[PDB]
């Protein structure tokens, strides 16, 4: 009947109800963790972390690609935005010219604006849209003095060979030296270590 | 007026980190012919309880719109989602690292320019 | 190298395999990279037909202002003859023109507080933190 | 049909402006704390003042 | 007291509208 | 008139 | 290289069902 | 179990053992001894006492009967499902209780000073809409006990709510105009105030003691008053039914009744002590 | 929150429409007689404007 | 890929009427690297 029929319902809707994920206090939260993710929930997360940590030792830094991208953005930006200013200023310069009305003269002259160029960031160069500025680290001399680990093992050993390394020596000799240092060596300027090898060969003998 | 501001400054602004002081009262008992000391012990304490601490972005004070909680608000939102999106994102974020790991320059400048007609 | 803090918010004890460079970008590299397939897990588990086991559809839910309900309950318009005309003549011209047939009442809509379900369910989340996953902090 | 459809549109817009727009802010003016909890020591050889509640914040 | 606030609204609503939708030089324009 | 009063408002207490 | 990634996903997902 | 609206395998599964505690127109004297199977429960108050004895063991008959007891709860709703075989009846009766279904007219409400949600913090449990369904053999509707224990607030609190808010504004105007109606409506329906009841009504019951058994609609009418003022607590419950021409004035305190069997002059009652 | 009036609004608008009328006739008479490319006859105005498309697809 | 095209509307349907019918871009609006960026959004707080 339509009574009984929604008594029946109401009471086993109340009971099935209890005995869903109801449990709730336990003094433990295993309960939730062996829901959601299984028994071995602790190997699935030593799978995960050991996964992250194979991927960051691969090379695939977020940072280290996203700077690069960014870079190449901003430096295709930049072009793709100039050129269409020259378009507007060159149409304003013809109406302005072959016609007789001031107005496009002082468009024009709105447009060749040093604020708005400035604002604009085309005059700096397309590092400084990213973030760091532009060395120029090929002025600096290279030699034995203050040259870093590799540079001043492979120069010491040309000096004593007394001749110039090729290309494939030279490389050959890097990989080994870094090979046998584990990598952990500094090789780029945003490594800690930096600093602490250029201290160290700061100091010329006598 | 009293107010001293200790901090961060850009352009002609405030905007950093910053530390503002009323020391009303005690410029005002100290031109009302009180000796420092006096006016010191007077008005130390009301002085010390309105000390202020601020962060200030061109020259607005932060802190009434929310600010403090925007990152956890997105955060929460990011995991509203339905479930296929937030795995389909997660693959699509690793598999552009590998792929951009291997392309050559040419190839990521075109990719780069392919980015910036869509965008 | 992780710092007390990140340590405890680790859910777990985890075994480290490899030698990573040193510096700290690395370090917030894994960490995220770890966030992110935990949580692909999850999702990918529970779309497994997980939820045929726990699901908990709860919607519905609307929020009425609490300021506007009492200004509009402190408001007496049926005591005098005037008012009642008044409400009477701005009942017919906001039914004929504000109220959409999707509204229950225009009582019920003009106090009801507007909000959209992400807001809702931002605002029951804070509210559950501020009365009280895995990897969320 | 034009005159039609603009009219059915400034009703639409209309409803919307006064439901998101009008009725909120009427309400607040008929009607009518954080800088508090903005000031850390508002609820409670030589230096001077600054020092001092520089170390009162720092002990705080 | 919040004996008048719908009266306020009324006047509002309908001169609103004359404003918005039955306006004959708008609807020329 | 408005010395006193305005003495008690910035000081917090009044003039002896 | 989107399209592979989607079917990729939609493999894992098909998996379990 | 514990639930308004046998008692003997509930006490021995309440906690394989054996219990006993202590504490009717004759006295009810509740007291309950289990076993398990001793069941001693004082019951058939009419001197010549009769106990109804039926020893079991915890279709075959002395005569060993099942009794098998569901309990789970959730939230404010509580289901206790109660499935008993009897020998010689042959025919299973089932028994169900939920508490606390009663539904819900206030609303939640957000707070701007706070930035906050404020539920229906309001969650007295006073309500019990104890719907009791038995089942007999192929007589499905065997019995229908379905008797309300809320404050009777919620219920008036409700359909005062769905009036006001749903249904005053679809009513035409030229009613309002009748002199006092007004007045009667303002009466009947007040205005809200904060999230809480318009009419504070607590204490009170209506427990419909209807049983489909009987021949036609035939339902028992108990109003029942839970309150503190009649020495500090105690039912004082009115019933009526409409076959057995009897109005109950039972006042129960803990299994001490002082019930008077009142009988309309068959205007001048006739009193039963 | 307080908005301009509609008829104003609408009345200002159709008279920017006949300005850029005027505007376009204006480029049209200074800047249309050039040739940029004689294949597809692209004239100067359109080439200015960024309308390349325009004739690309209207060949 | 071995993907039917039943497949895909499964998963949709699971996706839609399953999940979504059961209850501006994402990401964190203050992010250092940002992929695509134009270096024109301008963020007002810190």
């Amino acid at each position: 009947f339509v009574l009984h029929r929604v008594l029946k319902t109401l009471d086993r809707s109340r009971q099935l109800e209890y005995r869903l994920a109801r449990m709730g206090p336990e003094e433990a939260r295993e309960a939730y963790y062996e829901a959601v993710l299984g028994k071995d929930w602790k190997q699935q997360l030593q799978a995960d972390w050991d996964k992250a940590l194979e991927d960051v030792d691969a090379g695939l830094v977020t940072d280290e690609i996203n700077h690069e991208k960014r870079l190449m953005t901003a430096a295709q930006l930049r072009r793709l935005e100039v050129e269409e200013w020259d378009k507007q200023r060159m149409k304003n310069f013809y109406l302005a010219s072959f016609g007789g009305l001031r107005w496009f003269d002082q468009m024009e002259q709105a447009l060749h604006n040093p604020l708005f160029i400035e604002s604009r960031g085309w005059t700096d160069p397309v590092q400084n849209w990213v973030g760091q500025n532009r060395t120029y680290m090929d002025d600096l001399p290279a030699g034995q003095y203050m040259a870093g680990v590799g540079n001043a093992a492979i120069r010491i050993k040309e000096a004593e060979l007394k001749r110039k390394l090729t290309d494939v020596e030279r490389a050959h000799v890097l990989a080994r030296g870094g090979a046998v240092a584990g990598g952990l060596l500094p090789q780029q300027p945003t490594d800690p270590a930096t600093l602490a090898v250029a201290v160290g060969g700061a100091f010329v003998p006598s | 007026s009293g107010e001293v501001y200790i901090g961060e400054f850009f352009a002609g602004q405030r905007h950093g980190c910053g530390m503002t002081l009323d020391m009303k009262p005690y410029f005002y008992l100290l031109e009302r012919g009180v000796d420092p000391v006096e006016a010191y012990r007077r008005t130390a304490g009301a002085i010390m309880k309105n000390v202020e601490v601020r962060t200030w972005y061109r020259g607005n004070k932060l802190g009434d719109a929310k600010e403090d909680e925007v990152v956890e608000i997105n955060v929460l939102k990011d995991e509203l989602d339905d479930p296929f999106e937030i795995a389909l994102r997660n693959s699509l974020h690793d598999a552009k690292l590998r792929k951009w790991k291997a392309m050559s320059p040419q190839d990521k400048a075109m990719d780069r320019i392919v980015s910036i007609i869509e965008r | 190298v992780l710092t007390n803090t990140q340590a405890t918010l680790l859910p777990t004890d985890l075994q480290t395999k490899r030698t990573i460079k040193p510096g700290l970008i690395y370090t917030n590299s894994a960490l995220r990279k770890f966030v992110r397939n935990v949580n692909t897990r999850l999702n990918l588990k529970l779309l497994n037909s997980k939820e045929t086991n726990l699901t908990t559809k709860y919607k519905s839910q609307f929020i009425y202002s609490k300021r506007w309900k009492s200004i509009f309950s402190k408001i007496q318009p049926l005591q005098n003859g005037t008012t009642r005309k008044s409400y009477q003549l701005f009942r017919n011209v906001a039914k004929q023109i504000l109220v959409t047939p999707d509204a229950k009442s225009l009582k019920l809509i003009t106090i009801n507080q507007k909000l959209s379900l992400k807001e809702r369910k931002l605002l029951e989340l804070r509210t559950q933190y501020n009365n009280n996953t895995l990897v969320r902090p | 049909m034009n005159k039609k459809l603009k009219k059915f549109k400034a009703t639409n817009e209309l409803r919307q402006w006064w439901w998101n727009s009008f009725l909120p802010r009427y309400l607040s003016n008929l009607q009518v704390n954080k800088n508090v909890s903005f000031k850390p020591l508002s609820n409670t050889m030589n230096q001077n003042i600054v020092t001092e509640s520089v170390k009162v914040e720092t002990n705080q | 007291k919040l004996n008048f606030v719908y009266s306020e609204l009324f006047v509002k609503l309908i001169k609103e509208c004359k404003k918005r939708i039955h306006d004959q030089t708008f609807l020329k324009n | 008139p408005g010395r006193e009063a305005t003495y008690q408002r910035i000081v917090g207490a009044p003039r002896i | 290289n989107a399209i592979l990634t989607k079917l990729n996903v939609i493999n894992q997902l098909t998996n379990n069902e | 179990a514990s639930q308004e609206s046998w008692r003997s395998i509930g006490s021995a599964f309440g906690l394989s053992g054996a219990a006993a505690n202590g504490r009717t127109v004759d006295g009810q004297a509740d007291v309950g001894a289990s076993l398990k199977a001793i069941g001693v429960s004082a019951s058939n108050i009419t001197l010549i006492p009769s106990l109804k004895l039926t020893a079991a063991k915890q279709a075959v008959s002395q005569k060993p009967e099942l009794s098998a007891c569901w309990t789970g709860e959730a939230g404010a709703d509580r289901a206790t499902l109660l499935v008993n075989v009897d020998p010689v009846m042959r025919s299973v009766k089932l028994a169900a209780a939920v508490r606390t279904p009663g539904p819900e007219w206030r609303k939640v409400l957000y707070n701007d000073e706070t930035d906050l949600l404020e539920y229906p913090a309001d969650d007295g449990a006073r309500h019990t809409l104890y719907v009791q369904h038995e089942v007999r053999g192929r007589d499905l509707l065997h019995a229908t006990r379905l008797g309300c224990r809320l404050d009777l607030g919620r219920l008036v609190n409700y359909v005062v709510d769905f009036v006001d808010y749903r249904i005053e504004e679809n009513i035409p105007s030229f009613v309002w105009n009748v002199p006092l109606l007004p007045q009667l409506y303002s009466l009947l329906v007040p205005a809200d105030n904060d999230e809480q009841v318009r009419h504070r009504i607590t204490g009170w019951e209506l427990d419909v003691s209807h049983d489909f058994a009987r021949s036609g609609l035939l339902p028992v009418v108990a109003i029942s008053k839970t309150s503190k003022k009649l020495l500090g607590g105690g039912t004082l419950t009115a019933s009526y039914d409409a076959a057995a021409r009897e109005a109950g004035v039972s006042l129960s305190r803990k299994g001490v009744s002082v019930g008077a069997r009142v009988a309309r002059a068959e205007g001048r009652p006739s009193i039963h002590v | 929150e307080n908005p301009m009036d509609p008829r104003i609004r609408e009345l200002m608008a159709a008279e920017g429409m006949d300005d850029k009328l005027e505007d376009e006739g204006f480029k049209d008479t200074v800047l249309g007689s050039a040739i940029i490319n004689p294949y597809t006859g692209l004239d100067m105005k359109t080439y200015l404007d960024g309308k390349e498309r325009h004739q690309a697809e209207l060949v | 890929a071995g993907v039917s095209k039943e497949d895909e509307r499964r998963v949709e349907g699971l996706a839609a009427r399953w999940r979504r019918l059961l209850a501006r871009r994402p990401g964190n609006p203050l992010a250092a690297n940002d992929s695509d960026t134009g270096f024109e959004t301008e963020s007002d707080m810190m």
